[PDB]
């Protein structure tokens, strides 16, 4: 939604351009366009929902 | 000076004017095939008069 | 949100 995409070893962040600041790719981190194939330089990954862990209750 | 991939230093100029980041990805190669002709007509125009 | 209200 702002900032960058960023990988560790094997985890994935995002943060903000001007300061590291690693957050998890959550849905409410991050915005939906198309599907994939279009895509140069894509990757594979979870993005985490929150809602989830809500509604299991 | 921080690297950056150019693909991604294009998609924040286009967040800068208010285009959203996905329609650059959407259209990559549309975009490089008129930014490389134009500058070939830049070329051209440099080329056929003082 | 109301979609997902099966649980
Ligand atoms: C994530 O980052 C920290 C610091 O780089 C590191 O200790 C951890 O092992 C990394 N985990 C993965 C799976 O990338
Ligand atoms: C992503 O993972 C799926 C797993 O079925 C695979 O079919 C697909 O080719 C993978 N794509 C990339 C870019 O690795």
């Amino acid at each position: 939604r702002e900032g960058v995409f960023v990988s560790n070893g094997t985890h994935w962040f995002v943060t903000q351009r001007n300061f590291y600041e690693p957050q998890i790719i959550t849905t409410d981190n991050t915005f939906v366009s198309g599907n994939c194939d279009v895509v140069i330089g894509i990757v594979n990954n979870t993005v985490y929902d929150p809602l989830q862990p809500e509604l299991d209750s | 000076a921080l690297q950056i991939p150019f693909a991604m230093q294009m998609a924040y100029r286009f967040n800068g004017i208010g285009v959203t980041q996905n329609v650059l990805y959407e259209n990559q190669k549309l975009i490089a095939n008129q930014f490389n002709s134009a500058i070939g007509k830049i070329q051209d125009s440099l080329s056929s008069t003082a």
